[PDB]
């Protein structure tokens, strides 16, 4: 029947510059990181059973900047332009760019006591559209949100958005890293050469 | 019976107003009692109007009995329509 | 996470001539009634859990017309022309524009005694066709129609069909008003100002 | 009947130099932020069943600044005008203007473990002056209180001061942002246009 | 029969540079460290219980770089060249180059609360290849190796791989050290003379 | 940190002529079949908890020919050089290419009623010289063997042996497909490109 996996890695790398920078992840195998993308592409359909993203800092304790994160659901509302508009979506989590580390233990899954600082925050799996999504290429989701972003609804279940700002160079700096950890169920095998 | 209806050409409704009811507890005082309120009056545009739900404003009698205590609280309160006109209105 | 409403507000004015005039409503929280539509816009999905529908007569008992109302499910389908074709929908109730007053009862809760002859219809929640539907503007829905009707099934529930005839003159006359009552959860908040 | 509604959201942006600078805000629906003074809009009065402020940094471990919260309650009492007069306030917290991350779990409501070091505060939301407070919006409190303060105490709970101080610049260094988590009840729904 | 050894040591001194830098140890007594390599020679098999690899910062919050490590298994595999490669790794862990104190605590084994900011993998010691491994030297090994890759999966249970970058300078600048700390189990007696 | 699949994909596809043509597959998932080829790439290490391979028929009752299967576990000992050979390894089955069709409910999971008539063998697992071994690639593995052929015992449990012969044609006439059937256990994750 169902095939279950729980992994961790590392989904997006992170620059801080002066002024407000928007971005978004879909919520989907192909996108949430490189090695998903390829072993989910075997089977036709999965249901996640759980999706937390972490962000972990490599910058010094001196880095000015600062983090912020959320979900949205429905393709076509606007991104969030603002830390203000961004602070009321679900899953909001903001946080110094040089702070974060305590979210390791989600990523190699230990005893987790000093989460209170962990700029880390979960999707909520059950409120999602339906269960069972289709594998779909970000070429092929693409085309299809081309022609009207409402098409997105039946095939992505959230988007996490992203804004760096307060930074101190107009040149971007690094700052850190995001990391998907996810457990995911995934049903109807086929050739991966065939999925799109 | 169950789904039907017949608009009668007019509605009928004898008010009798009966004695107001007073009485005194340990401290407290309750009076129970029905006044007429308002008038109503239709146009063929809409015409908004309010009531403050005080004793002063809200009856007549109620007006000058309740002036004789500081303070009051509403124990209930409802105001009930009854008509005066056809069914052709 | 899930936020509950329930109320019941004006949702449509209704006027009868002697002509067929057939009109629908989406039941969605937009076009449901301009409270929710502003209330439901601070979150991004809904699920309905309950939805009724009744008219309230505002005429004399000399206003000759029938009001006729059922549901349609699928955007795609042809809107009923004729009286007949929609007596066939689900939740298919007509009654007669003077009539109605017990269903005043649904509208400000208070204890109901026999509602056989309110006009009053109610939405199949449960045979619904998902239960979390993102919230949307009309226009970004018409946008989407626009480009296939199809693509309203990701996104609406279900349609409200209405029909006045019977009516004795030729320009409108005043008859009644169709009042929503319905508890509604809203999930996962947003900006209303991106909603769409 | 009651309405309840969680949620979190940013109530205000911060910044250090190095002179005291005494601030505050009402603490009612219509200032504590965006969201829900929009939502809130859509109902008569309200009732605080929880509310929290909790000062998350955005500037390197090495920026000098101190911030300062707590509550007041008699609009007509005097601002505090150092740092001494208001830690005498109920819900008095200081710290770093760096520091106060392990608050971030307060927002988006996970574990808390590491929490001596939020500087967060809650308002006494028992031994408030009533339960049942009207909506009002800042235009209108404004001119009432123009009138005589006192005219507030029958309008708005409490306010909550903020001061800072002990930076190093004479003009402003960005330090961080005040986040406000709350849970309400809201009751006598009206058309928001008409709320004052 | 078996004789069971709990000890910690240091396995290797850090540095960061500006550029990736991926190394790797081979997770076996005689690489291991000084004090394990001495000891485990006057026996002729083993069997690891526990490893435990914990990385300890010794620069200042203001150094720029940070600490990648995860496990391998099949010594012919390519060793990664990149920390999105890297991260996929069983027993991943990043994190700031001046990070990772709280892991102090695995080293002279005392109660451990706050290691939610551990730098500091476990090795999988039960999904290893066999029980009982071959003590071996590094030149031996060596030798073994340059015939084929895949005499050592005989020989060798698994191999730690560091990588270090986001450092600021092109020349290496200490971070820290990483420090072994295992629980092992010997068997067969030899003169460590003739342990090769 | 095992994640378990369960599949049964087409492994290979067999031809019969005139005279005997032996062939052999080495039962490690690179070779088992492709689609598993690529899922267990991600990998490290695997553990076979079942495997069964099915011969099912596609040509006609009219097709002359025999197919013989049997399991040889040392890499080293020399393949079957006539069917006789064969008959004497662990595991042999040997049918007629047009027969073996109730052996389809191995493929499809549905219940099996009498399989006596199925041409299909299974490996004993339990049996094997190791439960946890290494992914390889057949040319890696080429190349270890190159070197060395005793070094394929540490890589793979064992290798099956398939002969055809009895055919009428000088020319190979389609006679079925070989099914493989498994329950595997994957560990310790790595990216693809670098298993080897
Ligand atoms: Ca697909
Ligand atoms: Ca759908
Ligand atoms: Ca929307
Ligand atoms: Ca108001
Ligand atoms: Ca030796
Ligand atoms: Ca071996
Ligand atoms: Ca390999």
């Amino acid at each position: 029947g169902a095939i279950t996996v729980l992994h961790c890695e590392l989904t997006a790398e992170i620059g801080v510059t002066d002024s407000i920078v928007v971005s978004s992840e879909l919520v989907m195998p192909y996108t949430v990181g490189t090695w998903l993308r390829g072993v989910a592409d075997n089977w036709s359909k999965y249901s996640w059973l759980s999706v937390r993203y972490t962000y972990i800092p490599s910058c010094p304790s001196s880095t000015a900047g600062s983090i912020h994160m959320g979900f949205q659901y429905d393709m076509a509302d606007t991104v969030p332009v603002s830390v203000n508009k961004l602070s009321n979506l679900r899953g909001y989590v903001s946080g110094q760019v040089w702070s974060g580390s305590a979210g390791l233990c989600f990523i190699n899954n230990s005893r987790c006591s000093d989460t209170s600082t962990a700029i880390s925050t979960t999707l909520d799996v059950s409120e999602l559209g339906k269960k069972w999504y289709p594998y779909k290429t970000s070429a092929d989701y693409a085309t299809a949100v081309g022609v009207d972003v409402n098409i997105a609804t039946d095939l992505v279940p959230a988007r996490l958005v992203i804004a760096l700002l307060d930074g101190s160079s107009s040149t971007a700096v690094a700052a850190g890293r995001i990391y998907d950890t996810y457990t995911i169920q995934m049903i109807e095998p086929t050739a991966s050469a065939l999925n799109l | 019976q169950a789904g039907i209806s017949m608009a009668p050409s007019a509605q009928g409704a004898m008010v009798r107003i009966r004695n107001p009811a007073v009485s005194s507890s340990r401290g407290a005082i309750t009076v129970l009692h029905c006044e007429l309120t308002a008038e109503i009056g239709v146009t063929d545009s809409i015409v908004v109007s309010s009531e403050l739900v005080m004793p002063y404003t809200v009856g007549t009698w109620l007006r000058g009995v309740a002036d004789n205590w500081s303070k009051y609280s509403w124990l209930s309160v409802r105001y009930t329509y009854i008509p005066s006109c056809p069914s052709s209105t």
